[PDB]
RNA sequence: UGUUCGGGUCGAAGCAGGGCUGUGAAGUCCUGUGGACCGUUCACAAACGAAAAUCCUGGUAAUAGUAGCAGCAAAGCAGG
RNA sequence: CCCGAGAAGGGAGGUGCAAAGUGCCUGAAACCUGAUAGUGAUGGAACGAUACGGCAUGAAAGGAUCUCUGGCAUGAAGGA
RNA sequence: UUAUGCUAUCAGGUGGAUGGCUCGGCUCAAGAGCUUAUGAAGGACGUGCCAAGCUGCGAUAAGCCCGGGGUAGGUG
């Protein structure tokens, strides 16, 4: 009931003033959208439902299309990243055994994917506007996505590295693969992850 | 409520300043007196203000010409301001004392600037008929003078 | 700096634009000089009885596409070059001095601007606003 | 409607500003005006007055499913 | 101790502003010199009146002296040597912040001080 | 807001006045002030664009040094 | 320290990167005071658009086969 | 030295817009959910060295006692 908890009445005609409601013991307008302290015409409402729907077939089809986009060097290259490897990058299953961030950094350096991590680290920069006061202080960058077949300690080791997002095969969606609706995200797979995708999204 | 800057900045080498802060006088009468005394000398200005307070001399009122008839001698409408004259006299005394503290010669100095800058207003009230109260306010004035050793 | 390459047709078009844009009105809203609440941008007249909207010759001139400049030399600087606004020292390589002249962005600092101007002086590119 | 299309139009696509007052610029509320002044529209929409026939209870009735020989 | 569910600036500044006065003793924290940290095993410590500090930031980089007073509510300490002058001329202590100082000599007189530093 | 590339104490936003570009909504640069934040590619949203409602709130003109400071009890002067 | 009846206020002189001088960040317009340019006590009004002149300015961001004055070659409609 | 004025810009006064900041507001989700004749919620009055308002407290009156945590200052 914002702006409307009032008992204002109009003065009618003959008083030499406008026809807006006023206070009962004064001449101050109230309750109307163009009066100071009055309500707002057409504000947002908590019962508005803003959820969207996408059919399961076309959602799976989009996910497959985004997964197949990481094979193309051109889409990955022009999208922002920096890499010196042969797409796609596939790793042996011991990658899920790594438990210290230093080991993951050693692997990334040896696989030619550490300059993207450094780019994401140094690209972190303060946001402009009213977003700073509400919790969104920085603007981040997206480096690399690591995919593992099953939960292992690798999801805890390659977790603090800047930009890197590590997930299992049963947790892939379209945000992870198309940040900002642009496919071509650098990613790493393993043999188990390749095994999980025989008929994963078909 | 605070200090004030000046609309003219003469070089301190040959210059004297002074300000009257928030005087409770009419800004219009003070405007007319300030218009009359600008450009004269210090001693001539003080003598003229003495003769004005004595009711022996009339200041010509050119912009605010209402409420007045024509005076003797060669002029149209004019009055005999008193309170504004005394306030301006005090400010002139202070300016001359400052100039003589600077080591300059007051007797050969000119009023090269005298303006008014009306300040804040204290909002009073006066009760009318039929239950309405219209405002009556205490207007204030700021007086500024600059003396210089050049014509 | 590289001499401009205005071939004769484009030079003719450039002089034509100079004359035509010389004889072009200001396109100011109606009655903007009689009130102070109104700024001096353009709004389309909208009342039905208004004299300007009814196209009286003395009221001014309405905005229409007939005043457009030639398409070959649209947007060029009056010196004849095309200006690109530079906001980093990684964009002077994407410029050719034959017809483009850079315009360093307003908020660039001092030593950044000094480095940009050194690389531009060596590169042969002409700089519109350089403090010299 | 496209609100941004009408910034600076005043009437916003309604004609006079004397239209778009309330329910009297629509002829009544709901399907109001059955046969006095909306009779032609009432007949064309599919809202003609009348009652025709009866209904059997849904306990006894059935709706058979069909399949052709082809 | 306020976990990662306090990532909102309003909450953090409320916590630091309206704090219980036994939590404001923790904000008087300052780094230890190398010997102190390698003999107590705590990377930092709290500043208490009577110990020698070495200023590290500001107008007095490198000047040493004792701590002449500490105020919990203000959040600032006072140090020997670091002063400001009045217009008429009178040397006055200038408040600092304990995160701009380094502790080089601890003042052990409580007895409970050693336990208070660590564990 | 998501994403790509950036600027700023060797001076950001904002404000006053100017040069150039665009048919225009407007953009960009220069000078004075100011003392800490602001943009941009591709997309998506909205508590999104004011000259008018005897519009609302605040500030402030002219009228104007004007009316009033008389009507029923016209009260003061000298000396200290 | 000087003026002032002064716990008013002003001047000089200091603090501070910077007066930011106490309801003290920035500090717009209306409105008011002064200065500068043009005009002005024989003069007719929607306060302006277009062309030609006087006076004042034209540092930056605008021009240098550009501005001014002329010669020569080709010249559409028209054409003495 | 053309007065009373008109137009434009600049310097100052008044005023408090714009920008930047913000221990406040609002909405959703997860928890938790009775108290009082052993005198409640609410109110009046009092209570501070200098103390008017609010907050706390009750003639033991910005307060007293015990156990734990905390450590060098405290007096909303
Ligand atoms: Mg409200
Ligand atoms: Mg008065
Ligand atoms: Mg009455
Ligand atoms: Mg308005």
């Amino acid at each position: 009931y914002s702006g409307m908890e009032t008992s204002a009445r109009g003065w009618g005609s003959g008083r030499g003033v406008s026809h807006v409601p006023r206070l009962v013991n004064s001449s101050r307008a109230a309750r109307v959208p163009h009066a100071k302290g009055g309500r707002r015409a057409h504000p947002p409402k908590p019962e508005a439902d803003r959820s969207e729907k996408v059919n399961t077939k076309e959602r799976r089809y989009a996910i497959r299309s985004a997964i197949a986009a990481t094979t193309d060097p051109t889409l990955v290259s022009l999208r922002g990243h920096i890499f010196e490897a042969e797409l796609p990058i596939v790793a042996v299953n011991d990658l899920e055994s790594l438990e210290r961030t230093k080991q993951v950094i050693e692997f990334l350096e040896a696989a030619g994917l550490y300059e993207d991590v450094l780019r994401a680290k140094y690209g972190r920069h303060i946001r402009a506007g009213r977003g700073k006061l509400r919790g969104r202080k920085y603007k981040h960058k997206k480096s690399v996505l690591i995919v593992a077949g099953e939960n292992t300690p690798i999801l805890k080791a390659a977790r603090n590295l800047s930009g890197v997002d590590v997930v299992t095969v049963d947790s892939l969606n379209a945000e992870l693969l198309a940040p900002g609706t642009h496919a071509g995200r650098l990613t790493v797979w393993t043999e188990s992850a390749i095994g999980k995708l025989e008929g994963a999204f078909q | 409520m605070a200090r004030i800057n000046y609309s003219i900045n003469g070089d301190p080498e040959t210059t004297s300043k002074a300000m009257g802060s928030e005087l409770h006088i009419s800004p219009k009468k003070s405007r007319e007196v300030c218009c009359k005394i600008k450009g004269m000398k210090a001693s001539e200005a003080r003598k003229f203000l003495e003769d004005v307070i004595a009711m022996k001399q009339a200041v010509p009122f050119k912009k605010h010409h209402d409420g007045s008839g024509h005076r003797k001698g060669p002029m149209a409408a004019g009055k005999y301001p008193i309170s504004a004259s005394k306030e301006i006299l005090k400010v002139l005394k202070n300016a001359e004392s400052n100039a003589e503290y600077k080591g300059l010669e007051p007797a050969n100095m000119y009023i090269i600037h005298a303006a008014i800058q009306r300040g804040r207003v204290i909002h009073g009230f006066m009760p009318r008929a039929r239950g309405r109260a219209t405002p009556k306010d205490t207007e204030t004035v700021n007086i500024e003078m600059i003396l210089s050793e050049v014509r | 700096v590289s001499t401009l390459d205005m071939d004769p047709e484009s030079r003719r078009l450039f002089n034509v634009r100079k004359v035509q844009k010389g004889k072009k009105p200001q396109f100011k809203r109606t009655c903007s000089h009689k009130f102070k609440r109104l700024d001096d941008n353009w709004r389309r007249p909208r009342g039905s009885q208004g004299k300007q909207r009814r196209k009286y010759v003395s009221k001014g001139a309405l905005v229409q596409v007939g005043y457009g400049s030639p398409a070959a030399v649209k947007g060029l600087h009056p010196s004849g070059y095309s200006d690109v606004l530079i906001s980093s020292i990684a964009e002077l390589e994407l410029v050719d001095p034959s017809y483009e002249a850079i315009r360093i962005a307003g908020t660039i600092g001092a030593q950044k601007k000094a480095l940009i101007l050194a690389k531009a002086e060596e590169a042969g590119i002409k700089v519109l606003n350089s403090g010299r | 409607m496209d609100t941004k299309k009408f910034r600076g139009s005043r009437t916003c696509g309604g004609g006079t500003h004397k239209n778009r007052r309330g329910a009297g610029n629509r002829g009544g509320r709901g399907k109001a005006g059955g046969c006095k002044h909306h009779f032609v529209r009432a007949m064309m929409r599919g809202y003609s007055y009348g009652k025709h026939g009866f209904k059997r209870p849904d306990e006894v009735s059935r709706d058979v499913s069909i399949v052709n020989v082809g | 101790m306020i976990a990662m569910v306090s990532k909102q600036p309003r909450k953090q500044r409320k916590a630091r502003y309206a704090a219980p006065l036994h939590i404001r003793q923790k904000f008087m924290g300052a780094r230890l010199s190398e010997a102190l940290t390698k003999e107590y095993g705590t990377r930092s410590a709290a500043v208490i009146t009577g110990d020698t500090v070495k200023v590290m930031r500001g107008d007095f980089k490198g000047t040493e002296g004792k701590v002449q007073s500490v105020s919990l509510m203000d959040g600032t300490i006072t140090v020997d040597g670091v002063i400001s002058t009045k217009v008429d001329g009178t040397e006055v202590p200038r408040p600092l912040n304990p995160s701009n100082v380094m502790i080089t000599k601890l003042e052990m007189k409580d007895g409970r001080r050693a336990s208070s530093i660590k564990k």
